[PDB]
């Protein structure tokens, strides 16, 4: 059991974190455009 | 490149790192090692220390006696028989075994083991037993304790390897090599307690190779103590060493007599041509002189040594010291130099015995200065006052000051107070320590009379007597002044 | 002769002459219940064998490797009969530089080829992942790390016994150790009994034309050697010494076994050989270790000079004379002298006296002498 090991690496099995607002009735392109607006404002700050 | 430190004195031996298990392609490919030129042993400095005499030196009558009493077997016959029977049975059966021998110093362990292997080599020279290789490993003659691994393998194969490679080679040789391709090896492990490390790997390996079926190895282990495995070794090694252990007891006085008179067979009660011009004596202006040692002198020497230790070295050195005392008395009265009947009787032996037993300690504190004895007297007074076996140095300072200022009616104290506190000057101010205070303290520390603690405060640092209090008071009572107050 | 052959067969290096030791027939099946289980199903499990020294653990496991069995590839004949593949090595762990190299030592047994650097459990695991492998580890106690606290001392052994149970790796780990010198399945080799030692002795002596011992002698030796330490090496040494005493003094019999135990094994006789001057010194020394209880020679001698002045029995003697009588009591076996740093504000090396002689027999020998009774 790897839980009894001190450290172990994992290779797991296998597009934006912004979620759909307005009680789940937001447009998908509104979510993407919010993501790009946050990215440009955050870049302009940093 | 820039180095963080340097090692400019590294001296590294030319020893290979590859063990014997890789020396051949397989176990079946190993040849007969007995028919190998470098295996089993098949003195370049002895001409360095010679020179021409350009003189004829004088050998008096006592000189042959003193050379016959040097350390360089009438009483060891049962131990010889046991060690010989075990080693003989192990050699001629191709068996591996351990023979354990213990004893106090000088009781003949090394001499008996060497004579046993000499008689075994004589037996194998006339084909009574198979031929074997004899190896001596003395644990006190090794720089590192692992060097025994380097030594034994070099005695077996002729290779020079490093110690871990040597011990791998020895493990492979004892374990895997067949008996028909091998030779018997008898290993004397002398001073076994010196081969004891923190992890007992050397002891385990040496006694575990004797439990291998193919090893053909006999280990004679010589130790100080009967229960050295029980005191310092693990239970596996104690199991492998065995329960059968051979004790070499100290000699009784009849056996010490037998040893001494075996040393004095050819010159005791014998005549010499003495040549009294120079004193140089030749064994058969010139006189025929009988030389004898008293039998009662050997009796009292042997009795004292046998009661104390049973050491043969001690008995031989006592008789040699008696002969030296007699020779010094003899050469004093004639002026013979070095370039009737002369006897080593009872009194020379008694003066030789008592010169090791008289204590210089009380004689040493007798001949000290007044200030050192005053230190010791104040320390004794503090030890009896507060009952402590450890006194602060500031207390000793105050006690010395009190003894000087209380016994101020004593004439010696009147004469010595100005010396002790002003060095008799009346230009030196009055001192807080006496003159030679640090001198006598350091002197009693170098002599080992005192112990001092490592503190940098001088007043609260403590001091202890390392010698007996009875000796200190007996020294203090010999003085005329300190026994008065 | 036949004395020579019996002596050769009674050595600890004697040859092991269907695959079980003569008094071990239980435990061998237990190891079979580890082997024929995990060889067939290719499981990863860990065995751990304990026992006192000389219980047959190395001998039985070597017989198992010899008769019932990449470099060390063999065939294992199953009870079903599949003859399946296993690589078996046997490593004594004392002949190892560091404990942490044991994984590398596992690799050098099972390697033709490339030589990799293995300094952890992970490398040996990923080497053994794409393949079964059985490693017998003699002297498991050598894997302990000294002076490294209780948790970190068992570091390598936890790695070995954890990888010995890991899924989709094929590793069986048999670790023998000794209990007096120190989860996997635990098997204990119990110490041999006198009947088992009799069985072992007659089965070993069966190859000779005749048995040179009387059988009450063999049973007496077995009963006197068994117990809480049933070490077979001790019994072999006792019988070999009996043959040796017979050969020196000349069937064997009981008297030679008893003479072995008489020669190779008391404070009443030591006191009785002493001079009244020597007897007073021993009385003062045990009296000296009553008040101080960690006292030197010069503190014991100081107490001795106190006892004389209130009694005036015998002339008072000097310190060096006191030490040689104390050295006389070394060589007859009553007083013991060591050297260690004293416990106190000053820490330098002093010589001390310790005494362990039986106190029950000391008071009996000294109360008979009237002048010594003040000194108890
Ligand atoms: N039985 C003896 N007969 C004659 N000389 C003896 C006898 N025993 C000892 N000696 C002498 O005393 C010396 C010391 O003996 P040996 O070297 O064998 O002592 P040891 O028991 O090994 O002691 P240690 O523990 O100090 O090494 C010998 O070299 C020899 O000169
Ligand atoms: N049942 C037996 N029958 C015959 N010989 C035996 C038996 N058990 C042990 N022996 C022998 O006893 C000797 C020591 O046994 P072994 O080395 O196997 O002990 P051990 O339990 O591994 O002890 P240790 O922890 O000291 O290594 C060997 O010579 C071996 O052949
Ligand atoms: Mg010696
Ligand atoms: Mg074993």
């Amino acid at each position: 059991a790897d839980a009894q090991r001190s450290h172990y690496t994992v290779y797991p099995s296998l597009h934006i974190p912004f979620v759909k607002l307005l009680s789940g009735k937001e447009s998908e392109v509104n979510v993407e455009k919010r993501w790009e607006l946050y990215h440009q404002l955050h870049s302009h700050f940093h | 490149v820039i180095r963080k430190f340097t090692k400019k004195n590294v001296a590294r031996a030319k020893k290979k790192y590859t063990p014997f298990s890789k020396r051949f392609k397989s176990i079946a490919a190993i040849p007969d090692l007995t028919s190998l030129p470098e295996f089993y042993g098949n003195s370049r400095f002895e001409n360095k220390l010679k020179t021409t005499q350009k003189h004829q030196i004088v050998e008096t009558i006592f000189s042959k006696v003193k050379k016959q009493l040097n350390s360089s077997l009438p009483a060891r016959e049962n131990e010889f028989a046991s060690i010989y029977l075990s080693a003989y049975s192990a050699i001629e059966s191709d068996s591996a075994t351990t023979i354990y021998v213990a004893g106090t110093p000088g009781v003949g362990k090394t001499l008996t083991v060497r004579e046993v292997v000499k008689e075994l080599l004589s037996s194998s020279a006339q084909r009574e037993i198979p031929d074997f290789l004899y190896v001596e490993i003395n644990g006190l003659k090794m720089v590192k304790p692992t060097d025994c691994y380097e030594t034994l393998w070099n005695k077996v194969s002729g290779e020079r390897l490093t110690w871990a490679a040597s011990m791998e080679s020895l493990e492979f040789y004892f374990k895997r090599v067949p008996k028909n391709k091998k030779k018997t090896i008898v290993v004397l492990l002398d001073e076994l307690d010196a081969m004891v490390t923190k992890s007992q790997d050397i002891m385990y390996n040496f006694f575990n190779w004797t439990t291998y079926e193919n090893a053909k190895l006999i280990v004679i282990a010589v130790a100080n103590t009967m229960d050295l495995p029980e005191r310092q070794l693990g239970n596996k090694i104690t199991s492998r060493i065995g329960f059968t252990r051979i004790m070499f007891t100290g000699y009784t006085h009849e056996e010490l007599k037998n040893i001494i008179d075996l040393r004095l067979k050819g010159l005791n009660d014998s005549f010499f041509y003495v040549d009294t011009k120079t004193g140089n004596a030749i064994l058969i202006d010139v006189r025929k002189v009988r030389l004898r040692m008293s039998a009662d002198a050997i009796e009292i020497a042997s009795r004292k040594v046998a009661s104390v230790s049973g050491d043969a070295r001690r008995a031989l050195k006592v008789c040699k010291r008696a002969a030296e005392i007699a020779e010094k008395h003899y050469m004093a009265k004639h002026g013979y130099g070095y370039d009737g009947v002369q006897t080593v009787h009872i009194t020379h032996v008694m003066k030789a015995l008592n010169e090791t037993l008289n204590s210089h300690v009380i004689t040493f504190m007798t001949r000290l200065s007044f200030t050192a004895k005053l230190f010791i007297y104040a320390l004794l007074n503090l030890m009896k006052k507060n009952g402590s076996q450890e006194q602060e140095l500031g207390d000793i300072v105050d006690e010395i000051k009190l003894l000087i200022e209380v016994n101020g009616s004593n004439k010696f104290v009147m004469e010595i107070a100005k010396t002790l506190f002003q060095q008799g000057s009346d230009n030196i101010s009055e001192q807080l320590r006496i003159i030679s205070w640090d001198f006598v303290l350091n002197q009693l520390l170098d002599a080992g009379i005192l112990f001092k603690q490592t503190m940098k405060n001088d007043r609260i640092c403590c001091v202890k007597l390392n010698i007996s209090v009875e000796e200190a008071k007996r020294a203090m009572n010999e003085d005329e002044t300190l026994r008065n107050l | 002769s036949i004395f020579l052959r019996t002596k050769a067969l009674l050595q600890k290096s004697s040859e092991l002459v269907d695959g079980a030791l003569p008094a071990r027939t239980a435990e061998y099946e237990q190891v079979m219940n580890f082997l024929a289980k995990a060889i067939s199903e290719h499981r990863s499990d860990s065995l751990y064998i304990t026992g006192p020294p000389g219980t047959g653990k190395t001998a039985q496991l070597d017989m198992i490797i010899r008769q019932k069995f990449l470099q060390n590839l063999s065939w294992f004949e199953l009870p079903d009969g599949r003859l399946e593949s296993v690589a078996v090595t046997s490593i004594n762990c004392i002949s190892l530089g560091e404990p942490s190299s044991i994984f590398q030592k596992i690799f050098d047994s099972f390697q033709d080829g490339p030589t990799l650097q293995i300094k952890n459990m992970q490398h040996l695991q990923k080497f053994l992942e794409p393949y079964t492998f059985v490693v017998v580890l003699d002297e498991m106690d050598r894997l302990l790390h000294a002076n490294t606290s209780e948790t970190q001392s068992v570091r390598t052994i936890l790695e070995l016994f954890l990888l010995a149970k890991l899924p989709t790796v094929s590793f069986v780990l048999i670790g023998m150790a000794n209990s007096l010198d120190m989860l996997p399945q635990t098997i204990v080799f119990q110490p041999y009994t006198a009947e088992q030692m009799y069985e072992i002795v007659i089965q070993k002596m069966s190859s000779l034309p005749t048995i040179i011992f009387q059988p009450m002698a063999i049973k007496f030796a077995a009963k006197k050697c068994a117990g809480n330490t049933g070490d077979l090496r001790k019994l072999f040494d006792v019988l070999r010494g009996s043959i040796e005493i017979y050969e020196l003094e000349k069937k064997i019999g009981l008297n030679y076994i008893a003479k072995v135990f008489s020669k190779f094994v008391s404070t009443r006789t030591r006191i009785a050989k002493l001079n009244i001057q020597q007897k007073l010194i021993l009385c003062t020394i045990i009296q000296s270790l009553k008040l101080n209880s960690d006292a030197t020679i010069d503190e014991s001698f100081d107490h001795y000079i106190k006892a004389i002045t209130k009694t005036d029995t015998l002339a008072p003697l000097q310190r060096n004379e006191f030490l040689e009588i104390c050295t006389i009591l070394e060589t007859c076996g009553l007083v013991s002298i060591k050297k260690t740093k004293c416990k106190g504000k000053t820490k330098r090396f002093v010589d001390k006296i310790d005494v362990d002689l039986d106190m029950r027999e000391f008071y009996d020998e000294m109360t008979k002498i009237s002048i010594l009774k003040p000194f108890l």
